[PDB]
Order: C-alpha cells, then sequence, then structure tokens
RNA sequence: CAUGCUACGCGUAG
RNA sequence: CAUGCUACGCGUAG
RNA sequence: UGCUACGCGUAG
RNA sequence: CAUGCUACGCGUAG
C-alpha cells in the first residue's frame, strides 16, 4: 500500500507516498561489512519516514497510520480518538504527552544510527541515509547506494535524515531523558548548581552525541557566527539543546558594579535560549557619575527591580514568576460598556431590531472580572519550543527576502524620526514620570545617538506592561496589549523606520501596508492580485493564536530578513547584538502583568515597532513553505509537465543536496509563485489566488497543506470551517480585513467596493467606549466616519443592509438640528452652519469611492 | 424584538452595578460580569430573560443603594 | 454688509461704472471707473475678510464653550440619568418576573443574594408586613419572580426558630418583623 | 512706525500733497507727487512688512526658549526621580545574601531569576483553589525554593484579612478566592 | 483658491 | 507729459 | 490606557 | 506656516 519514501534519482526527486542479483550480491557484500554494528538489522511495519509523514502531512480525515503508530507503541489506547479534538493542540492539551511517549522511541534512534554512521566510518562506505529506511526502533536495513572506499575515509551524507527529523524531535521532546542524571527515565533529574549559567560545553556535547557527523560547524554562542545563514542553524539547535538545561539559568547575566562608592546591581549580558550567552563589551566598573543615558539604561533594565522585589509563586498560571514589585496582587476589571439611548431609539423607530430581520446586534462591548487579564496571559503556554527544518527554512528565508527587494532600508538618524503620537505611554517603569513626550524632548538627537550605538554594541533587557484593551468585539475573550518601554522602541524605529516608510509607500507589491481601500484602492489592490492567472481561485484562512504560539525561529528569520537591509551601515557584530536587543526585548522578554514579574516563553509582543511587518514577513514564510511542502508531496511521475517535474528536482537538489545560494533557481522559483500563487497580505490577513489546475494536481499549495505546516511548525490546528475558498471572480474575496467585497457599477465602469457587517457598524453607533461620546455633540464626526466606511452598503441586493446608511444620514441630520437649537438656546445661530448640509448628502460619501483622489 | 433590548438593559444593569462599587467585591463582580456576557451572547429568549431577572435581583440585593420607591416613580 | 462704511462707497462706484457704460463714454472715463470700483472691492474684501475671520473666532469660541459646558453636564448627571434610562427601559420591557420582583421590592420585599436558576438551590428574602406576606406567601408555596418555591425554613431579627403554623393575623404582633425566609425551587 | 526711516519721507511726501492740493496747482505736479507719494508708501510698505516679519522671529525665539526651559526644568525632574526611585530600590534589596551568592560565583554573573529566589526573605503565593492550598501551602510552614516559609498574613482578593481557621472546605465557596499569602523566611 | 505641511481631536483596520 | 503691451519686486483677497 | 496604516474634522 | 495660481493696486526697465 502507499508507504512514505525519500526517493532521489535523475528522474523523479521528492518525499512523498509511494506504492511498494549482482545488485543482491552488493547487499549482501554490505551487510556483511556491517555484521557486528548492533544498529544494523526483525523489521516493524512502520518506518520513521511514515512517522514524518504523519506528523509533518496531518490531515484530519486520514490519520489511520498515525493511530495504529500511536496504539502499537502504547502510546495511548484506541477509545482515547473517540474524545473530540483529540489532534488538536488548543483544544485538549493531553496529547502533548501522547507524542511525548514516542519521544524516547525517536532518541534512542538517533544513536543508533550515529553507531550506523560510525560502521561506514570503520568501513569507508559513502552514502546517503534515508528515513524510509530505518524502522521505528532504530535497526537499519539499508545496504544499497553504498560504493566501496578507502576504509576510514568514508562520509555519510545526513542532511535530509536529520533535517526531515528536526520537528519530531520538539513535537516529542526526544532529549527529556537528558535531564535525568545518567541517562534514565527512573533516575531523578540533574541537579544543577543555580550559578551556572554558561553550558556551552554541555551543548558541545549534546551535538557531539546526537548530531556527530553533521558537517557544519555549531556555534553554541551565535556571537561567532559566519552570518545570518550561520545564526539561523545555530538557532536551531540552540532551541533543542534549551530544553534539557534548566529556565532558571536563562534571563540577564547581573553583576554588581560600584558607582561613587554605592553597590549598584546591573545586567552585564543575557542568556538567549536560541543565541546562547552574550556579554557586553562596555560594562565600566567604579564609576563616579551616571548620565540620563544610563539613567534610562539602567531604569528599563530589570535587575533592580527584580533584586528589590520579594519572590513570588503563582499557581493560576504555568509560566515562571520572577518577583512581586508590590506586596498587594492588583486585579484589573473591564468596564461596562455605554449606550446610547438616542440612536437606538431613532433606528427603532425606523423599523431596526425587529423579530425575524437579518440585521441585529452582535458585537458589543464585553466586560471581564478581576482574574481575566492574568488569565489571557495564561494563553503563552501554548508557545512550544518548536524545531524547524533548517534547510528548507534557510531556503524560505531567501525567497522571502525575494520578496522585499523592491523596497529600501538602512539606519536614520534621530532627526530624522518621526512619531505619530508622542502623548502615549512610555512603559515600566516609564509611565510613573510622564508619558513619551516627556523622554523624546529631555533628551537630544545626541543622547539618542548615544544610546543607539551603545546597543548596537550591547544587550539591553526591558520590561513590557500588558494591559487589557477596551474596544468593541463580539467574543467574550478580552484582548491585551503589551506596551514596551521607550528604550526599545527609539531603539526599534531608528533601526527599522526607513525599511517601514518604505514598504508603506510602495503600491502594487505583495504586501499591502499602507495601501488606502477609499479612492479606488481596492479596485487597485483586487486587480493587482490577479496579474494573470490561467485558472483563478481565491483563497483565504486565519492563524489560531498567531501572537501566542508562534515559534521563536520565524521571529528571529522575521528580524533577520528586516535587518539585512543594513549591508553598508551595519557591521556584523552590531547587527546580531541588534538582534540580540530584539529579541530580549519583544522575544524573550519579562512581562509586568498586576505588579508582578514573569517570563515570557516567546512569541511576539503587540507593542513593537516592527509588529504588522514582522506578521506579513511570518505569513510570506507560511505560504512559501505551505507551497514547497505541496509540490515536494507530489509523486512526479504522473506529471505531463516537465518544467515543474525539473524545477522540483533542482528545489529537493538546493533543499537536502545542496548548500550554497543558488540565486537562479530562487529567481526562478519567486516566478513560479508570483504566476501561480498571487498574494495579498496585510499582517494576519491573507487573499491568494492561485491557478486551480496546478492546485488540484498538487503543484502549489492548498488548504491541507497550510494546514499541515501549520499542524508541524506553528503548532496549531487550523480548521476548515474558518478558511474560505471562492470559484467565481466576479463575487471577490469572501472576507479581507473584516471587510467584504461587492462589484457594482460606477460610472459605466465595473468597480470592486469593500463593505463591512452592519452590525459592527450598529454595534459602533449605538454602545461607546466613554460617556462624553454618548451625547456630548461631538459624535457628529464619529457617525460621518461611520457613514463613510458604510456608505457601500447602500448597493447591496438586501435592502435592510442599504437602509443603515440612510438611518445614519438621517440621525446625522437630527443631530445637527438639535444642536442648532440648544445653540439657538443658550446664545444665537452659527453662520456657517450651511457647510453642514455636506455632511447629510450622499455625494460627500459618494465621492469618498471615485478613483479621481 | 426583545432580545435587543433585553440585552442593552443587561448593559445598562451592568454599567449601574459598576457604578455602584459592585467591583470591589470580586465573586458578586464576577458573577455579574458571567451573567451579562452571557446575556450578551445568547440566542435564546427565555435564557436572556431569566439571566436578567438574575441580575436585576442583584441590583435589588442592595437596599440603601438606590432608592427603588422615588426613582421607580 | 450695508453697515459697513465702504458698502456706500462700492455701491455708488458701481453705480456710477453702471451709468457711465451704459450711457457710452470715452475710454478714459472707463479707465477711471474701473480704477474706482477695483480700489473699491479691495477696500471691501479687506474689511469682509476681517468682519468674516471675527465672526469665525466667535463662532469657535461659542462651540468649544458649548462643548464644555455639555461634557461637564454630562459628568454631573450621570448616576441619576442612567438609572432613570435602566428603570424606564426595565418597564418598557414588560415581563412578568420583572414587574413582579419591581413590585415586591418596591413594598419592601427585597431578597439577600441572587435569585438562582439552577432546579435546587436556596433563596432567602425579607417580607416586612402581613400583607405582603399573605400576597406572596401561600402555606408552603412562595410565588417570587413568576415562580413557585417550596418554602423550607423561616427566621426573624433575632435568629430564633419559627414554624409556619405560628405566622397568623393573631400572632403577628408577637412575631418580630421583618422575616427572613429561605425556600427551595420547585 | 515712527522709527522707520522711509517712514518720515512718506509723510513729509503727504503733507507736500496736502498742501499742493489745497493750493490748487497745475496737473504735472500733483501727478509728480502723487508718483512720489506712491514710491514712498511702497518703501512703507515693505519696511512696514520686514518689522513685522522680525517682530514675528522674535516672538518664535522667545516661544522656543521658553519651550526649552520648560525641557530643562522636566529633565531636571525626571533625573532627580530615577535617581530617587534608583536608590530607594538599592536600600530595598537584601546585602547578606547578595553578596553570599556573587562570592561564591567564580566568574562573578549570576542569572536574574535566582536573585529572588534566594535572597529574598518574603514569599507571597497566590492560590487560586483549595485543591492548590492543601497540596502547596498546607500548615502554618510550608517548603520551597529548598527554604522553610512561616506564613505571615492571608489576604482575600478584596484586601480583606483571611484567618487560617477561615480556610476550610465547606467555608471555601464563601471566601474570596484567589488568596494571596505573605510569609517571610525562617 | 489649490496643494502640501504642523497642532489637536475622531473613526476604521491588523 | 499722456495711452497700451511685456519682464521684475511688494501688499491685499479668493 | 501598545505599535502601525488609512480616512475624516477644526485650526494655523 | 510654506509653495503655486487667479484678480486688484503700486513702482522700475524696454
Ligand atoms: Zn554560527
Ligand atoms: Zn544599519
Amino acid at each position: 500500500v502507499y508507504r512514505a519514501f525519500d526517493i532521489y534519482n535523475d528522474k523523479v526527486a521528492g518525499f512523498a507516498k509511494f506504492l511498494k542479483f549482482s545488485n543482491y550480491q552488493h547487499e549482501e557484500t554490505i551487510y556483511n561489512l556491517l555484521k557486528d554494528c548492533p544498529a544494523v538489522a526483525r523489521l516493524t511495519k512502520y518506518t520513521m519516514a511514515d512517522l514524518v509523514y504523519a506528523l509533518r502531512h496531518f490531515d484530519e480525515g486520514n490519520c489511520d497510520t498515525l493511530k495504529e503508530i500511536l496504539v502499537t507503541y502504547n502510546c495511548c489506547d484506541d477509545d482515547y480518538f473517540n474524545k473530540k479534538d483529540w489532534y488538536d493542540f488548543v483544544e485538549n492539551p493531553d496529547i502533548l504527552r501522547v507524542y511525548a511517549n514516542l519521544g524516547e522511541r525517536v532518541r534512542q534512534a538517533l544513536l543508533k544510527t550515529v553507531q550506523f554512521c560510525d560502521a561506514m566510518r570503520n568501513a569507508g562506505i559513502v552514502g546517503v541515509l534515508t528515513l524510509d529506511n530505518q524502522d521505528l526502533n532504530g535497526n537499519w536495513y539499508d545496504f544499497g547506494d553504498f560504493i566501496q572506499t578507502t576504509p576510514g575515509s568514508g562520509v555519510p551524507v545526513v542532511d535530509s535524515y536529520y533535517s526531515l527529523l528536526m520537528p519530531i524531535l520538539t513535537l516529542t521532546r526526544a532529549l527529556t531523558a537528558e535531564s535525568h542524571v545518567d541517562t534514565d527515565l527512573t533516575k531523578p533529574y540533574i541537579k544543577w548548581d543555580l550559578l551556572k549559567y554558561d553550558f556551552t560545553e554541555e551543548r558541545l556535547k549534546l551535538f557531539d552525541r546526537y548530531f556527530k557527523y553533521w558537517d557544519q560547524t555549531y556555534h553554541p554562542n551565535c556571537v561567532n557566527c559566519l552570518d545570518d545563514r550561520c545564526i539561523l542553524h545555530c538557532a536551531n539547535f540552540n532551541v533543542l539543546f534549551s530544553t534539557v538545561f534548566p529556565p532558571t539559568s536563562f534571563g540577564p547575566l547581573v553583576r554588581k558594579i560600584f558607582v561613587d562608592g554605592v553597590p549598584f546591581v546591573v545586567s552585564t549580558g543575557y542568556h538567549f535560549r536560541e543565541l546562547g550567552v552574550v556579554h557586553n563589551q562596555d560594562v565600566n566598573l567604579h564609576s563616579s557619575r551616571l548620565s540620563f543615558k544610563e539613567l534610562l539604561v539602567y531604569a528599563a533594565d530589570p535587575a533592580m527591580h527584580a533584586a528589590s522585589g520579594n519572590l513570588l509563586l503563582d499557581k493560576r498560571t504555568t509560566c515562571f514568576s520572577v518577583a512581586a514589585l508590590t506586596n498587594n496582587v492588583a486585579f484589573q476589571t473591564v468596564k461596562p460598556g455605554n449606550f446610547n439611548k438616542d440612536f437606538y431609539d431613532f433606528a427603532v423607530s425606523k423599523g431596526f431590531f425587529k423579530e425575524g430581520s437579518s440585521v441585529e446586534l452582535k458585537h458589543f462591548f464585553f466586560a471581564q472580572d478581576g482574574n481575566a487579564a492574568i488569565s489571557d496571559y495564561d494563553y503563552y503556554r501554548y508557545n512550544l519550543p518548536t524545531m524547524c527544518d533548517i534547510r528548507q527554512l534557510l531556503f524560505v528565508v531567501e525567497v522571502v527576502d525575494k520578496y522585499f527587494d523592491c523596497y529600501d532600508g538602512g539606519c536614520i538618524n534621530a532627526n530624522q524620526v518621526i512619531v505619530n503620537n508622542l502623548d502615549k505611554s512610555a512603559g515600566f517603569p516609564f509611565n510613573k514620570w510622564g508619558k513619551a513626550r516627556l523622554y523624546y524632548d529631555s533628551m537630544s538627537y545626541e543622547d539618542q545617538d548615544a544610546l543607539f550605538a551603545y546597543t548596537k554594541r550591547n544587550v539591553i533587557p526591558t520590561i513590557t506592561q500588558m494591559n487589557l484593551k477596551y474596544a468593541i468585539s463580539a467574543k467574550n475573550r478580552a484582548r491585551t496589549v503589551a506596551g514596551v518601554s521607550i528604550c526599545s522602541t527609539m531603539t526599534n524605529r531608528q533601526f527599522h523606520q526607513k525599511l517601514l516608510k518604505s514598504i508603506a509607500a510602495t503600491r502594487g507589491a505583495t504586501v499591502v501596508i499602507g495601501t488606502s481601500k477609499f479612492y479606488g484602492g481596492w479596485h487597485n489592490m483586487l486587480k493587482t492580485v490577479y496579474s494573470d492567472v490561467e485558472n483563478p481561485h481565491l483563497m483565504g484562512w486565519d492563524y489560531p493564536k498567531c501572537d501566542r504560539a508562534m515559534p521563536n525561529m520565524l521571529r528571529i528569520m522575521a528580524s533577520l530578513v528586516l535587518a539585512r537591509k543594513h549591508t553598508t551601515c551595519c557591521s556584523l557584530s552590531h547587527r546580531f547584538y541588534r538582534l540580540a536587543n530584539e529579541c530580549a526585548q519583544v522575544l524573550s522578554e519579562m512581562v509586568m502583568c498586576g505588579g508582578s514579574l514573569y517570563v515570557k516563553p516567546g512569541g511576539t509582543s503587540s507593542g513593537d515597532a516592527t509588529t504588522a511587518y514582522a506578521n506579513s514577513v511570518f505569513n510570506i514564510c507560511q505560504a512559501v513553505t505551505a507551497n514547497v511542502n505541496a509540490l515536494l508531496s507530489t509523486d512526479g511521475n504522473k506529471i505531463a509537465d516537465k518544467y515543474v517535474r525539473n524545477l522540483q528536482h533542482r528545489l529537493y537538489e538546493c533543499l537536502y543536496r545542496n548548500r550554497d545560494v543558488d540565486t537562479d533557481f530562487v529567481n526562478e522559483f519567486y516566478a513560479y509563485l508570483r504566476k501561480h500563487f498571487s498574494m495579498m497580505i496585510l499582517s494576519d490577513d491573507a487573499v491568494v489566488c492561485f491557478n486551480s489546475t496546478y492546485a488540484s494536481q498538487g503543484l502549489v499549495a492548498s488548504i491541507k497543506n497550510f494546514k499541515s505546516v501549520l499542524y508541524y511548525q506553528n503548532n496549531v490546528f487550523m480548521s476548515e470551517a474558518k478558511c474560505w475558498t471562492e470559484t467565481d471572480l466576479t463575487k471577490g474575496p469572501h472576507e479581507f480585513c473584516s471587510q467584504h467585497t461587492m462589484l457594482v457599477k460606477q460610472g459605466d465602469d465595473y468597480v470592486y467596493l469593500p463593505y463591512p457587517d452592519p452590525s459592527r457598524i450598529l454595534g459602533a453607533g449605538c454602545f461607546v467606549d466613554d460617556i462624553v461620546k454618548t451625547d456630548g455633540t461631538l459624535m457628529i464626526e464619529r457617525f460621518v466616519s461611520l457613514a463613510i466606511d458604510a456608505y457601500p452598503l447602500t448597493k447591496h441586493p438586501n435592502q435592510e443592509y442599504a437602509d443603515v446608511f440612510h438611518l445614519y444620514l438621517q440621525y446625522i441630520r437630527k443631530l445637527h438640528d438639535e444642536l442648532t437649537g440648544h445653540m439657538l438656546d443658550m446664545y444665537s445661530v452659527m453662520l456657517t452652519n450651511d457647510n453642514t448640509s455636506r455632511y447629510w448628502e450622499p455625494e460627500f460619501y459618494e465621492a469618498m469611492y471615485t478613483p479621481h483622489t | 424584538s426583545k432580545m435587543s433590548d433585553v440585552k442593552c438593559t443587561s448593559v445598562v444593569l451592568l454599567s449601574v452595578l459598576q457604578q455602584l462599587r459592585v467591583e470591589s467585591s470580586s465573586k458578586l463582580w464576577a458573577q455579574c460580569v458571567q451573567l451579562h456576557n452571557d446575556i450578551l451572547l445568547a440566542k435564546d429568549t427565555t435564557e436572556a430573560f431569566e439571566k436578567m431577572v438574575s441580575l436585576l435581583s442583584v441590583l435589588l440585593s442592595m437596599q440603601g443603594a438606590v432608592d427603588i420607591n422615588k426613582l421607580c416613580e | 454688509f450695508s453697515s459697513l462704511p465702504s458698502y456706500a462707497a462700492f455701491a455708488t462706484a458701481q453705480e456710477a461704472y453702471e451709468q457711465a457704460v451704459a450711457n457710452g463714454d470715452s475710454e478714459v472715463v472707463l479707465k477711471k471707473l474701473k480704477k474706482s470700483l477695483n480700489v473699491a472691492k479691495s477696500e471691501f474684501d479687506r474689511d469682509a475678510a476681517m468682519q468674516r475671520k471675527l465672526e469665525k473666532m466667535a463662532d469657535q469660541a461659542m462651540t468649544q464653550m458649548y462643548k464644555q459646558a455639555r461634557s461637564e453636564d454630562k459628568r454631573a448627571k450621570v448616576t441619576s440619568a442612567m438609572q432613570t434610562m435602566l428603570f424606564t427601559m426595565l418597564r418598557k420591557l414588560d415581563n412578568d418576573a420583572l414587574n413582579n420582583i419591581i413590585n415586591n421590592a418596591r413594598d419592601g420585599c427585597v431578597p439577600l443574594n441572587i435569585i438562582p436558576l439552577t432546579t435546587a438551590a436556596k433563596l432567602m428574602v425579607v417580607i416586612p408586613d402581613y400583607n405582603t406576606y399573605k400576597n406572596t406567601c401561600d402555606g408552603t408555596t412562595f410565588t417570587y419572580a413568576s415562580a413557585l418555591w417550596e418554602i423550607q425554613q423561616v427566621v426573624d431579627a433575632d435568629s430564633k426558630i419559627v414554624q409556619l403554623s405560628e405566622i397568623s393575623m393573631d400572632n403577628s404582633p408577637n412575631l418580630a418583623w421583618p422575616l427572613i425566609v429561605t425556600a427551595l425551587r420547585a
């Protein structure tokens, strides 16, 4: 029957499901040459390739192989599969333990593989190792494709094997046995000294014991890396090796210094789970004065706060707790939403909210209790240490960087920095003394340049404050925003603002950040996505727990892609230290929730300068990963087009048989994707126009492929109920940015207009977030903006959708009448009253969508 | 319909409860928030009316806080 | 705009120009009347812009003070207004249980805790007078929130046990009203 | 505007024009003095414009120096506040154990997370439910981080004192969970 | 009068 | 000296 | 009481 | 606040 096979020859190359005298003599000779090795092979029904295929190409419909694997090795019982959402990670996390039952079975295999390699190294046999040729027990029964050479000089090709096995190591937690004394599940844990933070020798030992024959140089500390391609390679192994070490060793490295005679406690390094130990280079002891820059550096540093605070043990959450900066725990609650009775009565008088009507209120202000805010932080357990396919990742990072070749980036001075709003919070402990304007006016441009130069050589740990957002939603769950300190913003901006403004000012690209939907912009984007597609079909999906469950490797990759624009302004060490700062201030940071410090396991903070753009790069990377996984999962012998066959062959070559970047094939793959896979990505929202035939024959990415990639990378389960697929371009996308698309006729031209959900607009109009917004006579502009946003509803075939705009117009007119009456009662009528007329005419709202301006 | 104005009445009820310094009590405030969120995210008028009765009884529990006789008339 | 001193001059210049062009004068007359009306219009637009800026400043000040007054008036009268709106919408809802509990809180029958929706739970409520008692209570059946409850236990003010048989019009003066009655939902 | 040099020439030209118009001279001298007066008025307008401009930039510089003084004042205030807070948190930490753990380290650098684990005398534990209370903070004294902590105070979610006897299985629903227990090291 | 800026406010989006 | 056209500068209004 | 984008409004 | 346009007045040169 169908069995997993990783085949590679001149005809077919790929890892997919296949059906299944002199060569036999060669096999017997190779076996006789490798008979003494215990790792050489009974045989099991399933091999390693089958497990890798089941865990990386997971489908809710076909789980027979994975179920049989879990039941055969006593991982779980059959009735466990009767539980609903047993495969999901968000729902029923107990499956994380089930897969752990395979970890040892995987770990025990790795050693055998090494032994097998040793055997070849003892016989001088050059060959390639494949997953389909090693059973799940660990024995190797393959004795083909092995050429004889001088005994003692043979080299193995272990790229594809370990590469494809990387995700299974972190998914099954195979290295857990390394956390025990003498490596034994029955023996107790290893008691490491709390004063020990350098595990470099341990990482070298683990690498020499597990990945011994990996010919690429591995650096435990990312400070000694050649380029970003080496930083990512080192982080891929550091993520796996950090699981064994205790979590108390990681974090900022503190030390005692002397300032004018008094002992201070300052951070002089950082232990990243992915970058290793990073020591600051500008540490000056026995200082006699402290300036504004150093004052900010020490205030943002959590060393003093953690040393002054008392110990904390929080049982509500599973994340690590640092200390409690206050003697009393603070509980933050959300206030109930306000209700505008005037607009509600005006709408009810016009026949709205009647029984059986398709238009009803679905969005309100949801309140929360005191233990809800921290409960949101309790979601951060969805972030698990995930190891990614390193070669596939090094290819996808390049393919994604090719999407950002049209923009320009670099470092700008403080005089060129633009801040949207200055009267906003500056984080902890900077919010206790003033807003961001305070520190932006106190520090001159020279001080900001000095701080930037200091961050270019040293890393500063920061504290980010997570607070609840008071906004409209349709779910009872609350939303939290993590405001970072100003020391992080003034650096992230200075570093990435040129690229951020170049991306926002570019039109007609994949990333549609900065493109307005008014004045015919939506039509422009829609026609840009339809750029020459043979059989166009639209698709869209979502990312469950994106900001929470996204691994750290992809965030580091996105940061590297964003920093690759500094080829002439920043050096190697400067870029590495900027990446370390970004990881210490966004990736692995210190969260001050309820007056208590906690260690964030990972994920993307939502208060960073590179927030939307990081998510956009992540989306492009996931899309390219799905494309590569879909194209390489095909048989390759049933395709009638030679071009795609040779392209898949070269893809496999550049992935698992090549190490250097092949720019020619990168160009070819980028052109292929732009031709058969047009993308419109805005942060986490994505709309793809793909050739339907190529998706049917498995030449491009599909829904199941995105689901599998999210399963084995993002460690989340993407249900098909939330993903939409459209077969007719005339109707347009189903939903993009909470906006639906409709093809209308404007000036003898057929153009696409975006209309929102009437329920959201009516909820915004009826329920406000403050008391003055209810009946403060300032709501005129609010309702004008709501009508501007909801105008395209007047062309909907449903009359209930079109009546909302007329209701808003009449309400604006009534509000103007009441305002005029009140002004006449208090004093006299205004002279410029006629100017208000345009606000109750439909022409002012119709001109907002004309492509003239 | 009764669902819409029942949801609005529950919203105003929770607003008045929060204004009456009920949030000082963790258990009572959490129960009121749960009831209000269940009223908002509901599709049956009967359960919504029962939860509205519960929240109105919560409001009526405090006698000295609100003057029913003078305010209702 | 007739109140401005330059309005008379502008009107006179315009009338003179019209009468001169209607009479067919020489070209020098056309030039001098053009100059006159041009300087008159310059002065007129000067004064008009000045007056319009004055009135615009006044209008902005008036709308700003009106905004501030409305803001402070809404900040001041929030509690009473919100509670009146709440009770108005409550009366507009017109439900049996709602109106029943409103009347029971009006006459004096207010509960001690939340009216439970579970099939089996304890509901405790005070009764001040025997009139409301006989109106709401009937033996071991309690009509509350348009629902029937099985009367369980009764306590007086001094926390002494009293049976249902002792509650009567003859023994009401001997009772320490109000009475806290706890019951179970049927 | 008397301080302008061209203002005196313009005034003299206007006086000469008035004197000549009061005498009724020939048209030639009248138009000549008109042209001269117009030149003088143009120069007067130019010098008045540059005077308004220099006054405007003077006001702008005054506002700029006022803003700079405000910035310096706020910077001094922020520096004072930051230094005060830093010195307070410096005197707040415990040195007896910090110096010990620093001199015990050979490299001199230690992780941050171990600082409050081994050098803090007070421990605040937040317990959500009674099961976790019995599993962790059982009795008057408990063990955590290889240290014996004696319970000093227990507070509810409403910032109220809760006795040790009040924490029971039958009284768990009436308690305001979670409970924050502060215990000093012993 | 047009355009673009600056200041303040408001609305939507991720 | 008067009338007209062109280039330049200043002020005013839109 | 976060980051970014767009869009209105009122002043310079 | 700046730039440009339109209209008006003034002055210089052809
Ligand atoms: Zn490296
Ligand atoms: Zn640079």
